């Protein structure tokens, strides 16, 4: 399924080239510009654990998730991954725990040492 | 918690 496919067929987008964050572009977005550091980014996402459980979805809340890019407000994989996206793009990200919640995990759903799968849509980005 | 941190 999609997690296996991004695991085996994704592109490493880390600066360290350590395969900690792999990406597939599922829907090509608009033009060439990606967000810049500090921009307000608006995303929709779905996250799955490596046991197949869905642990979060913005679609189910009927509102996007909004954060400031590149400020460590989200897991490292999201700062790195969203920074590579164009407006209107949908991608898959496969995140090793060193770019997610590490050995700590995150209550209630994310265990220690968890590899995570996301589908992310970049709805919009704006400077403030 | 997620997706903060």
């Amino acid at each position: 399924g999609a997690p296996a496919t991004v695991t085996e067929q994704g592109e490493d987008i880390t600066s360290k080239k350590d395969r900690g964050v792999l990406k597939i572009v599922k829907r090509v977005g608009n033009g060439e510009e990606t967000p810049m550091i500090g921009d307000k980014v608006y995303v929709h996402y779905k996250g799955k654990l490596s046991n197949g459980k869905k642990f979060d979805s913005s679609h189910d809340r009927n509102e996007p998730f909004v954060f400031s890019l590149g400020k460590g407000q989200v897991i490292k994989a999201w700062d790195i991954g969203v920074a590579t996206m164009k407006k209107g793009e949908i991608c898959h990200l496969l995140c090793k725990p060193e770019y997610a919640y590490g050995s700590a995990g995150s209550l209630p759903k994310i265990p220690s040492n968890a590899t995570l799968f996301f589908e992310i849509e970049l709805l919009d980005f704006k400077g403030e | 918690d997620f997706p903060f941190v």
